[PDB]
DNA sequence: AAAGCTATTTATAAGCA
DNA sequence: TTGCTTATAAATAGCTT
């Protein structure tokens, strides 16, 4: 029964970009 | 279950919280199932009252939601209202 | 299902399919109960061989996601290899 | 790849240990 | 909670065609 840290630190940051940029 | 039950906002906060671990590892148990099975990645994000993060991955949340950067238009999306909506139609 | 299967990426190709359309809208059903049940909010991602996307928002997939980046705190994170083991024991 | 239809396998509300 | 146990409700593999 494994648990984790966030699930990642830097794509996270990728994907935000993204995200906002999107609108 | 020994009884059916409707699907509204379980009240007894009790049985509210045993369900959502019961389930939560059901859902990613069949995530995980589908994965194998036809051979797809996929990604699961949950959030709860607490805003308490809880995610699976079917190998990991790094190339998936990267791998979503990519091809963003989704061929096929769909809201609570869809599911239950396409669940009365058929 | 009319007989037990294992989970391994089904071959026939035809069958690999049927069962993937199948299942996906299962793991959605019950990703749209848990969300109604437990009132909590969930993305779906998913992507097959041919990298067609495939996705589920309890609300509004944008918004999930976003949440999701900025969120550093810890939390559990699971994958299939991880699933497969806490399978293998109860 | 498309719809129903069981026969069965799973997933799980309540129990109560 | 902290779980295991076990009737029922559910999901679905494999057939028609």
């Amino acid at each position: 029964s494994p648990k984790g840290t966030g699930a990642s630190t830097e794509v996270k940051q990728k994907l935000q970009e993204f995200l906002l940029s999107k609108s | 279950g020994r009884k059916k039950i409707q699907i509204s906002r379980i009240l007894d906060q009790r049985n509210r919280q045993v369900t959502f671990t019961k389930r939560k590892f059901g859902l990613m148990k069949k995530a995980y199932e589908l994965s194998v099975l036809c051979d797809c990645e996929i990604a699961l994000i949950i959030f709860n009252s607490a805003n308490r993060l809880f995610q699976y991955a079917s190998t990991d949340m790094d190339r998936v939601l990267l791998k979503y950067t990519e091809y963003s238009e989704p061929h096929e999306s769909r809201t609570n209202t869809d599911i239950l909506e396409t669940l009365k139609r058929r």
